[PDB]
């Protein structure tokens, strides 16, 4: 959902330690970057998305 | 998660530390020694009186 002005949160799954991608929205192409960290669980009960 | 620290043996003084995971909220830890007892293993030899 999109409003006139504000902030929107998007949940994403990445395998990159240093992710940098081009998030495409209605028309814009935002460049998103950051840093990720290893998770707690050594073993989980679902396949990797 | 395995954390290790070294708290000085001083009763009545708190020891505050923090556990920082790579991408998780910090975890505060506090240890407050109210009393530290050193009890030697004593065996009776004999008893003396007047």
């Amino acid at each position: 959902e999109l409003t006139e002005q504000g902030s929107a949160t998007i949940h994403f799954s990445t395998a990159n330690i240093h992710p940098e991608f081009r998030l495409q929205i209605c028309t814009s192409y935002v460049t998103c970057k950051g840093d990720c960290h290893p998770p707690k669980d050594h073993i989980v009960t679902h396949p990797q998305y | 998660y395995e954390h290790a620290t070294t708290m000085p043996s001083q009763a009545g003084i708190s020891y505050n530390t923090i556990v920082n995971r790579a991408g998780y909220a910090p975890l505060p830890i506090s240890i407050t020694p109210t009393k530290i007892k050193l009890i030697p293993t004593v065996n009776l030899e004999y008893v003396t009186c007047h």
